[PDB]
């Protein structure tokens, strides 16, 4: 009916938009280096803001550079999403409705951004090419000489990120209706996630990837031959949610098991816990072959994507291929054919859990003590670390028979081998310490809630009433990579603390993993602690990456209930309603991965503030917005018309927090919105003061900034923080009724409509 | 002593982490507020009669009723429940302090380090009172009496019995006609700009946390909030609960977008809902009824529609005329929707919604609305009709 | 405690690098600067680095800009310290215009100690390559986007070479 001025956006539709934000929040580059290697006409030295041959400035090379990581993750979700489309539709049939849950609008992002409204999965096909066509257009700007400033390059970025949860929202569409995903279900089933969870006694098959259309086929052939019993599934990365999503709308406990993140991958084929291996597509260790043939683990391609350089036996014989695999060449093959690979992978883990018992890599308790002797404390692991891990002081506490440090750097290790490559002893440090914390790891145990898909349409009206009365302070998203600075355990505390203040926790990807990780005193994790409904005090699992666009459209749909917005081909609209009123931040601790840069941006071009890892500086960009100057915080009243101003929040869209502290006193701050009644600005207030105080020891400086009225106040400190107005800032108050007369810049009406669209003013 | 703070909500003290155990369903337990004249109320003041903190036992349980007397020159005991209906956030406040329902099902216990802190009652009982006087400001001196006596809990939960009894007859017999103003509330309007909400004693509040005591006393807290006093004026259509100062201030909030707003009424002009009502509305046109669907209910209705589709279609804050945003005490007020016939109209209900509301149906109307039980599709649903003499019949030709 | 001696890298952000200075010469920049601003992180925390840092913002009055959660050594301290992100600064004094911490005017050298090299470098290149904010290094990481800097050190030989520095400012 109703359709907004984009439908099926390109770059030239949402440059306002995009304009708009960056004007406010103005784009940081901080490059990952002083050169450009694109063509032969270079490398260029673009250092001190210098131009190459092309003429593009230092900026502009940073701008190329995001803009390229952004339309990779789009490409990667986008891609993935057509596979498994394509798959589902071959199997299912065309004409299959789309069945997400008890919802209105099943994709919001669908609608938000091309305009239409799909029903069946055929539906979603036309989508799924607009998508591809775009992404050759913004491919085609990686070119030399394609684009001569930065803020294009920027625009183009945003572009990316919108098509980027487009693809996300596809696929996941697509797999939860097919492969019977729970639905928006609140008492999704718990699943064990862990090192310590495979028991070794049996065959182990290891998942690793983010497709789940062969895994599937091995889980149905463990199913009908009874197998299940006898040998242990486990996934690693998405794939491992995806596998304990598959037919779990009714809450039976799953079979399958998850191990952990990409920092495991490498540690467990260490162990020589898995038996055999099958690798999907993405997020995969590039050497495991290297390190699975030295223990006898065969390693299996699926996907045309990943051959992993391995010969392809895909038309052949099943019995030849496992007796080849068994006594043979070949530590593996390419088996693209996924009947056949869901047949083979199961006899060919039976067959060779026998064979390679008695194989790891952990060294003897004499080996290790040989190897923690020969090393001479020559500095280069530590220079090499990721993390900058103090390598030598633990291997020389550890020469005296002290091998605690080693297991407290287990944890802040990401399993990345860059140290053994430059030992000149051939000292296998990660081994080391593998060993040091073998029984830490035999203790790694805990529970995850399976993905429950998206929020409801029902959950969403009950969380309404929660958010405007002043009892949800807000709503934090902790989403991203597993490429921590200070160890997995940080996603856990802030998650932890956010709860304990009643916040709304949404977690999704491998941040859900490293969270239900850490049981509590009383052996309880933080899933089992706080249900998975969407309400305050409550934590959700949205499910895999492609989960992530559930979280956005969360937002989107805030708009279409409450304000009536229409959603088709309406992103500005939207995208300012979400940066006006709704209070919703995003955490990725561990984000490393393109895939992340682009749901970030995606993030941001729908109005939602998102906080980073320490890591994420070397994204090459940020969004943030000059406090200091007051001619930048302006809006329009959508009644008037006229200039009306807004506080200094959020001051970011997306930004980098060093500590975990730090992290929290930026996401407790940044849920504060310009719309915001009486009773929620007095519960964000409280709680950023609250966080500002424990965590900095100090009170903010700008809190002050944020008092329209005096019940906007904390209530337990009233008078306390009404006389520091009255005295450190000269404001008018009234004693006798605990009012602020005068003062305050701004005052507080809450049928204002902020916007920063003049195209939707009376 | 301890810390206040909202984080300390979700903290419970299990019985093998508690010094004393107060009320609860073994003991008697009891809290209430009373409003008494501003020349018997002292503020910071606790009486406490009998065993204090310190002459206490661990692992026990006492009766604990707690008496408050609040005293100033804009109160009247129309809002003690509404000071009641605070006194449970405020208790979890108070660190290592649970507190479990309210009125006479209370439970309040305290933590062991809390207990070894505090020494007494007093800082507590100051505490409480410093709050409910920062939060509602027009209680200028407020009073706490503590009871751990069974046979004084007895008298006061006695005492407290009859003054229920006397304030739900008196919450009960208010009208509309018995009122000259009505309340307006705009906090919505934070996600739902062009929405005013209008409470009157006769049709309970949107969202069912407010009602016309609640919008009075929010109102007498600050009277240029989003919650205001509306003066109803010359009444317009008393069928159809039509008024000229609603009308004219919901013009003027509405940012022009809805003129008139009826209350009581279905098809002329009705409420306007942002999306938090408890409970839809829809109209069956084939059957000319009404049907209603609550929030919690993961079924469909005959037309084949569930709470989210149907919810859809009522909201934003326009005013769409079919499908009626309402609470769940709408149904027991006497004009429910009133200009439509009422609860003649009411055709179709969820087995959980009649088994809640049915304090609301009369006693001639119950053997006369749909279940999903009786009927699955809209032809049960006019068999049903026509098999049970549902007025509706008459209405076809 | 000869600080210019591990000029030593695992990756390269260029051509240009940093000066590896000495005590001597650290200490006449930061005696000599017009206005100066102690950059401190989390990793000031120790309580030796603590103490360095408080003897040598105090020695010369330095405003300290305390970024991350390196607050709350400060509070029982006397010296003037002033919260702020890492990213945020990086951003602002990339501006001539910016008020700065007492709104006295933007600074002209920063001296940074208890940082994390992927961080500190990161920011620093946006502050080296679009500003003319100069930085002094007097942590034990060879930082390479610095303007001067101290070379690799093990924590005694830095811990000495602050004693050092403290002596002579
Ligand atoms: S960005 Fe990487 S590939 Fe490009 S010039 Fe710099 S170091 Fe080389
Ligand atoms: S693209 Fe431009 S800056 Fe890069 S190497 Fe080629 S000429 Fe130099
Ligand atoms: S690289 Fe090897 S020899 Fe050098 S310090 Fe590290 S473990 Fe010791
Ligand atoms: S494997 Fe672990 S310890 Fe070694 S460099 Fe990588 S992160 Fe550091
Ligand atoms: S729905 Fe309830 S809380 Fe919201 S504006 Fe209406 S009366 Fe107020
Ligand atoms: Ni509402
Ligand atoms: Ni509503």
């Amino acid at each position: 009916g109703p359709m907004g001025p984009t439908p099926f956006p390109t770059a030239a539709t949402v440059r306002d938009w995009s304009f708009t934000l960056f004007d406010r929040y103005e784009p940081v580059y901080t490059p990952m280096c002083d050169q450009c290697c694109y063509c032969t006409f270079g490398p260029c030295n673009l250092e001190g803001n210098r131009r190459g041959a092309c003429g593009l400035d230092m900026k502009g090379q940073a701008a190329r550079e995001f803009f390229l990581r952004c339309i990779t993750g789009c490409a990667c979700h986008s891609a993935h999403g057509r596979h498994l489309l394509d798959h589902i539709i071959s199997i299912f049939g065309e004409d299959m409705p789309i069945n997400m849950g008890a919802s209105n609008v099943i994709a919001p992002n669908i609608q938000l951004i091309t305009g239409r409204q799909p029903k069946t999965l055929g539906d979603l096909k036309p989508i799924m090419e607009y998508v591809e066509e775009e992404l050759g257009q913004l491919l085609a700007t990686v070119h030399a000489g394609q684009e001569g400033a930065a803020i294009d390059y920027d625009n183009k970025a945003m572009l990316a990120g919108i098509l980027d949860h487009v693809g996300m929202e596809v696929s996941d569409i697509a797999q939860v209706t097919a492969l019977g995903f729970p639905k928006s279900d609140p008492e999704a089933p718990l699943v064990e996630v862990g090192m310590g969870t495979l028991d070794a006694s049996k065959p182990v098959i290891i998942a690793i990837g983010h497709n789940v259309a062969g895994v599937t086929y091995i889980m149905d052939y463990m199913e009908d031959n009874n197998l299940t019993d006898k040998m242990e599934i486990g996934g690693l990365c998405c794939t491992a949610f995806d596998m304990t999503r598959y037919k779990r709308e009714d809450r039976k406990p799953p079979y399958a098991k998850i191990v952990g993140t990409i920092s495991k991958e490498l540690k467990v084929v260490r162990s020589g816990i898995p038996d055999v291996i099958v690798i999907d597509e993405q997020c995969v260790r590039a050497d495991l072959v290297e390190e699975g043939k030295k223990l006898k683990i065969p390693v299996i391609a699926s996907n045309e994507k990943v051959m992993y350089g391995l010969p392809d036996r895909t038309n052949d014989d099943v019995d030849a291929i496992i007796e080849d695999i068994k006594t043979g060449k070949i530590p593996g093959c390419v088996m693209l054919d996924y009947e056949k690979l869901g047949e083979l992978v199961p006899r060919l883990a039976m067959e060779m859990a026998p064979l390679r018992e008695g194989i790891s890599a952990i060294p003897s308790d004499e080996e290790m003590a040989s190897l923690v002797a020969k090393c001479v404390a020559c500095g280069e692991c530590a220079l090499a670390c990721p993390e900058e891990l103090d390598i030598p002081d633990a291997i020389q506490a550890a020469k005296e028979g002290d091998f605690t440090a080693l297991d407290f750097l287990h944890d802040l290790c990401v399993g990345c081998r860059r140290c053994e490559q430059v030992c000149n002893k051939e000292i296998p440090i990660l081994s080391v310490i593998d060993k040091a914390a073998q029984k830490a790891i035999a203790e790694e145990k805990g529970l995850v809630r399976a993905g429950r898909g998206q929020v409801s349409d029902a959950e969403i009206r009950a969380e309404g009433l929660n958010l405007v009365m002043g009892t949800t302070p807000g709503v934090i998203a902790i989403i991203g990579c597993a490429n921590y600075p200070a160890g997995s355990k940080d996603v856990y505390r802030i998650a932890e603390e956010f709860l304990n203040r009643n916040y709304i926790v949404a977690v999704s990807g491998c941040s859900a993993m490293d969270i239900g990780m850490y049981k509590d005193a009383d052996g309880k994790t933080l899933y089992e602690r706080f249900p998975g409904r969407f309400e305050r005090g409550n934590i959700l699992n949205t499910g895999s990456c492609v989960s992530n666009s559930h979280i956005s459209g969360t937002c989107h749909k805030v708009a279409a209930i409450f304000a009536g917005r229409n959603l088709s081909g309406n992103l500005a609209e939207i995208a300012d309603y979400t940066l006006n009123r709704v209070g919703a931040v995003g955490l990725a601790w561990g984000a490393y991965s393109q895939k992340a840069a682009a749901i970030g941006t995606g993030c941001n071009m729908y109005g939602i503030p998102a906080v980073l890892g320490p890591h994420s500086g070397k994204y090459r960009r940020a969004l943030i917005a000059k406090t200091y100057d007051e001619n930048k915080w302006k809006v329009y009243d959508s009644r008037n018309g006229s200039e009306l101003d807004i506080p200094p929040s959020p001051e970011f869209l997306i930004t980098t927090a060093e500590t975990w502290q730090e992290a929290c006193v930026l996401l407790a701050k940044n849920c504060i919105r310009p719309s915001d009644n009486n009773m929620g600005r007095s519960i964000k207030l409280t709680h950023w003061i609250e966080l500002s105080e424990k965590y900095l020891g100090v009170l903010p400086e700008d809190w002050w900034k944020f008092v329209r009225h005096e019940a906007d106040l904390p209530l337990s400190r009233r008078e306390e923080l009404l006389k520091k107005l009255e005295t450190e800032h000269g404001w008018e108050i009234d004693w006798k009724k605990k009012k602020i007369i005068s003062g305050p810049k701004i005052k507080f009406d809450v049928s204002s409509q902020p916007t920063n669209l003049k195209r939707l003013c009376k | 002593p301890f810390e206040i703070s909202p984080m300390f909500e979700g903290e419970r003290v299990r019985k093998e982490g508690m010094f004393v155990e107060l009320g609860g369903p073994k003991s008697l337990g009891l809290e209430l507020v009373r409003a008494k004249p501003m020349d018997e109320i002292e503020d910071g003041k606790v009486t406490i009669v009998g065993p204090d903190l310190k002459d206490m036992e661990e692992g026990k349980t006492y009766p604990w009723a707690m008496i408050f007397h609040v005293g100033g020159e804009l109160v009247e005991p129309d809002l003690e429940s509404v000071i009641e209906r605070r006194v449970h956030d405020f208790i979890n406040y108070c660190q290592g302090i649970m507190h479990l329902n309210q009125r006479y099902d209370v439970w309040m216990r305290i933590s062991k380090d809390t207990a070894a802190k505090m020494d007494s009652f007093e800082p507590f009982g100051k505490a409480v009172m410093m709050l409910f006087k920062t939060e509602l400001p027009f209680i200028e001196k407020m009073q706490v009496t503590f009871y751990t006596d069974q046979a004084e809990v007895e008298k006061q939960m006695a005492e407290a019995m009859e003054i229920f009894k006397a304030r739900d007859a008196r919450t009960k017999d208010l009208h509309d006609e018995d009122v000259d103003v009505f309340y307006g509330c705009t906090l919505c309007q934070s996600f739902a700009p062009t929405n005013v909400c209008v409470v009157s004693p006769d049709r309970v509040s949107l969202c069912g946390a407010i009602n016309w005591f609640d919008g009075r006393a929010a109102a007498k807290v600050d009277p240029e909030g989003p919650q205001f006093a509306i003066e109803k004026g010359e009444l317009l259509d008393a069928k159809t609960g039509e008024y000229s100062g609603v009308n004219e201030v919901a013009k003027k909030l509405s940012s022009g977008e809805f003129d008139k707003i009826k209350l009581h009424s279905f098809f002329d002009a009705p409420h306007t809902s942002c999306g938090c009502f408890e409970v839809v509305g829809f109209y069956i046109p084939e059957v000319d009824g009404i049907g209603w669907v609550n929030r919690e209910y993961q079924g469909m209705a005959p037309n084949g529609l569930g709470f989210s589709t149907m919810a859809g279609q009522t909201g934003g804050g326009k005013q769409i005329v079919g499908f009626l945003g309402i609470g769940i005490n709408y149904f027991y007020s006497p004009k429910f929707i009133q200009a439509d016939g009422g609860w003649n109209r009411v055709v179709w209900l969820p087995s959980m919604l009649k088994e809640k509301i049915d304090e609301a149906i009369p006693d001639d109307m119950k053997d006369k609305i749909a279940t999903e039980k009786d009927v699955t599709d809209i032809e049960s649903l006019k068999t049903f009709l026509k098999e049970k003499n549902h007025p509706v019949v008459a209405n076809w030709a | 405690v000869d600080t210019t001696k591990n000029t030593k890298l695992f990756t390269s952000y260029g051509v240009k690098t940093s000066k590896a200075i000495t005590t001597e010469v650290a200490a006449k920049l930061i005696s000599k600067a017009k206005r100066p601003l102690f950059v401190v992180g989390t990793g000031v925390l120790d309580p030796e680095l603590l103490d360095r840092a408080v003897k040598i913002a105090k020695a010369k009055n330095i405003p300290i800009a305390a970024t991350g959660s390196s607050m709350p050594g400060f509070v029982d301290k006397d010296v003037n310290a002033k919260y702020i992100n890492l990213h945020q600064l990086g951003f602002y004094l990339t501006d001539p215009d910016w008020p700065g911490l007492d709104g006295n005017g933007n600074y002209d050298t920063i001296i940074l100690l208890g940082h994390k090299k992927y961080y500190i470098n990161q920011v620093l290149s946006a502050v080296k390559n679009f500003s003319d904010v100069k930085s002094i290094s007097i942590d034990r990481n060879y930082i390479q986007n610095a303007t001067m800097s101290f070379g690799n050190l093990s924590k005694a030989d830095h811990i000495a070479a602050l004693d050092e520095v403290i002596d002579l400012l």
